[PDB]
């Protein structure tokens, strides 16, 4: 394939333009959770924008972010997700969820996925970060635990790799 | 009572622990398995007006013998040219450490309880400032005063083109602030101080002197005089630690962990900057790797931490098993992308090869035998159109990153020990070169997901890369990077154009 | 051998020396914009320390860190705060401090400060010290204010992690420095007076009392605390800590009340201590207000969108330090009555004061309406 | 070409080097009998720099001088000054001294004095001085006290020119700066209060005419003019200008009136100043205190001789010191009633702080009989 | 006004010839043949704390080159 030029390319272009489309804070907030399930993480969708989702992904929040400041009242900026949910409500939800994971894929899952769905300007970053940082100390004490006790062999069928070479 | 009295800093830091107050809020922001204990006490009695006096004299002294005496004997001008360029990367690849140690030492600062423990993190904080403006000012002063300023004058934004910066990223910025408080504590101040940055500040003055460069002395040897309370720092993170259950079951994996980080770039980089990036040699980089990390570190540092339960690492004897080859596997990949760098390059010359061989038996055979023919093809000539990295590929040599510590990898040509892996997941390739790594990805994949080089530029002329990255000179043309240390026949941007390298995705062909 | 004075090797690198320049551009990251006229050694030392990439606004560097958190938090990331800019690194310290001239600066004033106790205690000018006020308010009431600029350093420890730019984090991690030295000079204050008045109890036992459980500095302790651990927007911290609480209570506490009764009650020492804290708070001052100020209520292209918040933060952490105030002017109640000082039309001037001289530093600047009279109102129904 | 760096000359000069020591003595004038444990850089750097014969008490050298004033007076000679002793190379500067760390020390007190003046101004705490203490006795008062300073300062002339020894030398040009320094600060506090309050006049014409005309300064003003010009003995003129004149007068004036009311009339910034002067006062009184008492007055053979001459000094000096004084206390005349401070109650105690503190400091060292009482009464006389 | 401000030695020293003042007594000690006019000015416009500072900084970097660099490179 052919790599445009880094920090200026049609891609990035062409994104930018979807974006000067949005109106409103519910269209912008759907916007950027479809976005953040395509293109990031490791469980993302596609990986065809791999050198520039997270660009395009700043311009997004830019946008949500001024919409919500032009269209919010100031209290909803402080104590809602722009889903409309209330925030202290989200961050309780989802550390039950991985309270409840069985397993480290389990609780992996958990954690990358709020962060696809609430990341800030979704979720009030404050409460945002409180939330990520709770769903990450459990997602390590569940990592950590016996780390080395799974062969490699192992490892890679639990984790789904197609081994394509081994040297 | 008229006696003339003051108070000392002894004096006031007695009641620096009764400074913070309970609350139930009162707890650490990050995310994190362990807990530090609140009665932990520091080392260094310091308090903030000590520290400033403290300080101030060191650098008085510095910047006089700099600004000064060193500028009198127009000493900036009398540097080995090959140590010289090694100073533009050694200098500020040291520099993003000190940098984000200092968001590190925040983050920890953050993470203690008691008030004794967070100080003497803090003292950290403003020393690692310090040591970022003092490895800025020694490429501020090669830029003004040593005959070639390019890449002195702007590695910030020129180290962005090459793979080598990526790495550096890893062990000294990422490695340093992301994850768990206390494994960023193991591989800042356990590992990456204790094991590297100590004994490297000071050998960097040796080689340094050695090859006429006094600049380097005069200010390393003022940020060594930091590094004790850094060290110390390492181990209260320890004692802080040892009683809290969790670092029976987490504390080793996350040190070994760390090591493994940090020596995967230090173990070939270092010895690479050390050895080909000098005229005048100290000593074998193979002999020294032993001294610093088998028996300072791994014996005496790690030996006394032995009480609290910690374990000399798991993957020691692996590291070890790849620490006489390593730094030779990455000088290949280092003199066959030099367009990509911001330094000038100098190939071994007949002394150093001699010099090599005799160190490292079986070198001539390997290494200098493909040094000669890319001399011989023309590597050093703006004319021949010959970049070594094309060789490579026509050859069937293919340069693979690996998706973790980002260190270049040539499986067809190293004799180091890893070995390449290449996985697809979710429709990404990806490629891993050793055991531990590969667990890291395996466990881990969302903190592994860093673009790398052939990622970003498939597809594209080099010419066009380098340009659109500033790797140009003030003419606008002529490279920042040379494969020659000599003062005329330098490379512009249409001689490398002329060789046609474009960027493959080497795992296309899995 | 060294190369530089070995024969041999000297002229052997004088061999491998080009007789030219290969390059013409010596001045150390010659790109920097400048913002006054000529780059500053400041700016060339500091600016682009930080390895943000092209999606952290203003940053020169690509691709995604090497290594992130477990879950995927960035090393560093837009989603660390709520305010917007398009440009991080466009903050400058007004006074240009990178780390030399600051310890620079601080060493002076630790060593003179060490010259003044000594010459102090051979003056014995503590014999008119008001005992009173030396005894009950000073001893406990100031000491217990440490406790208020040890918070307020704390709450530096997850900024100094992570905000977003090199400028920026020299200026968090000094004004947190000045923070603690504050808290520090208290204590050094404490302790050199007992070492000239016999029984004189300088342990921070009584402080340390006092901050926790007086009604004097409950609300003073509950903001702090919210500032300190209630939050991690970065920006909301030095704002709120700074811009409002700081430049609100604090101003109140150590210039209308312990440094302007020091000069009411015959006390010569305090004085000394005070000069510093608010020489401290003016230079925190000038590099806050470049932040939020200049960079962010201006930029260009979210300056509004920064002001919104900044408003909002604004009006709630001015209602948690008005608080603060109303419940710390009961302190009056313990003092002798000085008309024009500690009286009814005293306290009332100290309060316009402090109230006025913020709507003009900092409220005016980012277009938040206050009504101060009614600022002080509110406060002086605590007196 | 330089001999270090080039390597032909520098390997001509290897060659020239012997490969041993040529002796082992490497301390510079290890013959200097040191004062405290081991001989300090102070001593070092110091001591014997002055050349005198053997025919001046403790001079190493011999012979005449090779140019004398016309009529035969010697370059140094012994009748410079009554006062006699084994050694005039014995006196040592408790703080050694040399001129690096006065400057260095200065140099702090220089740059920090202008970061405190930038924020003070922008703190805008001028606001709650008395206006009163501010226009007519700062202004006047304080501003007209500089010429004492300065005319103390001038006495130093003479004694730097006739002094016999090196270190005596260096401690009484320091003592002389650190006066100068005073009269320029109180200069520069009344020049930076104009620049904050319009109308303020900080044009000397009025203190000189206030220290000129006005009988509140009439007894010091003669007193500093009989010190500075009305003697040459160098002796005696630094023993009654530090240890009678100023250790009286001028720390009454000072400490007792112009410190202590500032924190009497919500003055901030007069006591940043008198700070200064009073550690200069306090490091000279050091020196003054070795050179007086532990060198001359204890001299083994001349002690005693050197006390009757001290003593009939003291007695002197320290009746133009009681009269300078009783004119001064006229200034409370012109100042607000406060218990404890500017009443007879508190002038009074003030007046039993100030030679009770010199009874002790000077007077008891020498054998000069003085009854405090007396002198308060004296005094209490101008009240 | 609250405008940062501070005051420079020439400020101070615009004021110093003012300092003197006149007494019967207020003549030089020693013997000459000349008289110094009183009106005289000075070159450089030096107070004493700004003596120390321009003083203070050059002796820093003379003992720093002294003291650390030449006493490195065995320079004696
Ligand atoms: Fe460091
Ligand atoms: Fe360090």
């Amino acid at each position: 394939a052919k790599r445009e030029p880094i920090h200026d390319n049609s891609i990035r272009t062409e994104w930018e333009a979807k974006i000067a489309k949005l109106t409103s804070v519910d269209q912008a907030t759907k916007f950027i959770q479809d976005f953040r399930l395509a293109y990031t993480s490791p469980f993302r969708k596609s990986y065809d924008i791999d050198v520039d989702y997270q660009y395009i992904e700043r311009k997004i929040e830019e946008k949500l972010s001024v919409l919500k400041t032009e269209k919010l009242p100031v209290a909803d900026l402080i104590t809602k997700a722009t889903t409309g949910e209330d925030a202290a409500a989200v961050e309780a939800t989802w550390i039950a969820k991985i309270k409840a994971a069985k397993s480290k894929y389990e609780a992996e899952a958990i954690h990358i996925e709020f962060r696809q769905l609430y990341k800030p300007p979704v979720l009030p970053v404050n409460v945002f970060l409180r939330t990520d940082a709770a769903l990450g100390t459990v997602l390590m004490e569940i990592r950590n635990t016996d780390y080395y006790g799974t062969p490699l062999e192992g490892l890679r069928k639990e984790r789904g790799v197609k081994v394509l070479h081994l040297q | 009572n008229r006696a003339p009295v003051g108070v000392e800093p002894q004096e006031v830091h007695k009641w620096l622990q009764s400074f913070n107050w309970d609350f139930k809020e009162n707890r650490t922001k990050y995310p994190t398995k362990y807990h530090m204990a609140n009665e932990t006490k520091e080392q260094f009695k310091v308090i903030a007006k000590e520290y400033a006096r403290m300080e101030a004299a060191k650098d008085e002294r510095q910047f006089g013998t700099l600004l000064d005496g060193l500028t009198r004997l127009g000493a900036g001008n009398k540097v080995h040219p090959r140590w010289g360029e090694t100073m533009k990367v050694i200098s500020n690849f040291l520099e993003v450490g000190e940098y984000n140690a200092i968001a590190a030492s925040a983050m920890l600062w953050d993470s203690a309880t008691a008030a004794e423990q967070k100080n003497g993190y803090l003292a950290q904080v403003l020393d690692e400032i310090r040591h970022t403006h003092q490895c800025a000012f020694i490429n501020h002063y090669y830029s003004k005063h040593y005959h070639d300023p390019a890449g002195h004058n702007d590695a910030r934004r020129t180290r962005a083109i090459g793979p080598l910066w990526k790495g550096m990223k890893r062990v000294f910025a990422d490695g340093f602030i992301s994850g768990d408080a206390v494994e960023c504590s193991v591989n800042l101040q356990l590992v990456g101080e204790a094991c590297f940055t100590n004994p490297l500040i000071v050998a960097v003055t040796e080689w340094a002197s050695a090859n006429g460069d006094e600049i380097t002395p005069t200010v390393f040897l003022s940020v060594e005089t930091d590094e004790l309370r850094h060290m110390a720092n390492g181990y209260q993170t320890v004692v802080s630690i040892a009683n809290d259950p969790a670092s029976a079951k987490f504390l080793n994996t996350d040190l070994n962990n760390a090591f493994w980080t940090q020596q995967k770039y230090f173990t070939p980089v270092l010895g690479y900057l050390f050895e080909y990036g000098s005229k005048f040699k100290v000593e074998p980089w193979v002999k020294t790797w032993n001294r610093w990390v088998s028996e300072d570190w791994g014996g005496i540092w790690i030996g006394r931490l032995g009480k609290y339960g910690v374990e000399s690492p798991r993957s020691l004897r692996d590291a070890k098993r790849d620490a006489y080859w390593a730094h030779h596997d990455l000088a290949l990949a280092a003199y066959a992308m030099w367009p990509l760098g911001f330094a000038r390059l100098a190939l071994p010359d007949e002394e150093d090869q001699a010099w090599f061989e005799a160190n490292y038996p079986g070198w001539a055979d390997h290494y200098g035998k493909i040094f000669n023919e890319w001399k011989k093809l023309g590597y050093e000539d703006p004319k021949s159109g010959f970049i070594p990295y094309q060789w490579l590929l026509a050859n069937g040599h293919d340069v693979y990153i690996d998706r973790v510590s980002q260190v270049p990898f040539i499986p067809s040509l190293a004799k180091g020990t890893g070995s390449l892996r290449v996985h697809e997941f979710n429709g990404k390739k990806h490629s891993l070169t050793d055991d531990w790594g590969e667990r890291q990805w395996l466990i881990e994949p969302e903190r592994y997901e860093c673009h790398n080089v052939f990622e970003q530029y498939e597809g594209r002329e080099l010419s066009e890369v380098i340009a659109e990255g500033h790797g140009v000179r003030s003419d606008g043309k002529t490279l920042i990077a040379q494969p020659h240390t000599r003062g005329d026949n330098l490379w512009t941007l249409e001689d490398i154009k002329r060789a046609g390298c474009v960027f493959p995705d080497p795992l296309a062909k899995f | 051998k060294r190369g530089l004075t070995d024969p041999e090797r000297a002229a052997i690198i004088a061999a491998a020396v080009p007789d030219h320049a290969l390059d013409t551009q010596r001045k150390y990251h010659y790109f920097i914009q400048p913002r006054w006229k000529p780059l500053s050694e400041y700016e060339q030392l500091s600016c682009y320390a930080q390895p943000n990439p092209d999606w952290i606004a203003g940053g020169l560097d690509w691709g995604d860190w090497t290594q992130k958190f477990h879950g995927g938090r960035p090393s560093w990331g837009n989603e660390s705060t709520e305010l917007r800019t398009t440009d991080w690194y466009r903050h400058r310290d007004p006074a240009r401090r990178w780390h030399h001239p600051y310890v620079k600066d601080k060493s002076e004033e630790a060593r003179y400060t060490q010259r003044f106790l000594a010459a102090y205690s051979s003056e014995g000018s503590i014999r008119t010290i008001d005992p009173y006020w030396r005894d009950e308010i000073l001893n406990k009431y100031f000491g217990a204010l440490l406790y208020s600029e040890y918070g307020l350093f704390n709450a530096h420890s997850s900024v100094g992690r992570d905000c977003l730019s090199d400028t920026i984090r020299q200026t968090a991690v000094f004004a947190a420095l000045d923070k603690v030295d504050n808290a520090q000079m208290i204590q050094m204050e404490r302790l050199f007076i007992a070492k000239l008045v016999p029984g004189f109890d300088a342990s921070t036992d009584v402080p340390k009392k006092i901050w926790t459980t007086d009604p004097i500095y409950s609300g003073a302790r509950a903001t702090v605390q919210e500032i300190w651990q209630g939050v991690q927007d970065w920006n909301e911290i030095l704002w709120a800590g700074h811009a409002v609480y700081d430049a609100t209570f604090g101003q109140f506490a150590r210039r209308e009340f312990f440094q302007r009764l020091a000069t009411v009650y015959g006390d010569t020492l305090t004085p000394f201590f005070t000069a510093q804290s608010q020489t401290y708070f003016q230079t925190t001052r000038g590099a806050i207000d470049d932040l939020f100020v200049y960079c962010l209520a201006n930029d260009s292209e979210f300056g509004a969108h920064n002001r919104t918040f900044l408003n909002a933060w604004t009006e709630h952490y001015l209602a948690s330090s008005v608080a603060a105030l109303k419940d710390f002017v009961g302190l009056y109640a313990k003092v002798e009555k000085v008309a024009g000082a500690t009286d009814s039309a005293g306290v009332s001037e100290a309060l316009q004061r402090v109230f006025g001289d913020w709507k003009i530093d900092y409220a005016d600047k980012i277009g938040f309406r206050v009504d101060v009279d009614q600022k002080v109102d509110a406060v002086l129904a605590g007196y």
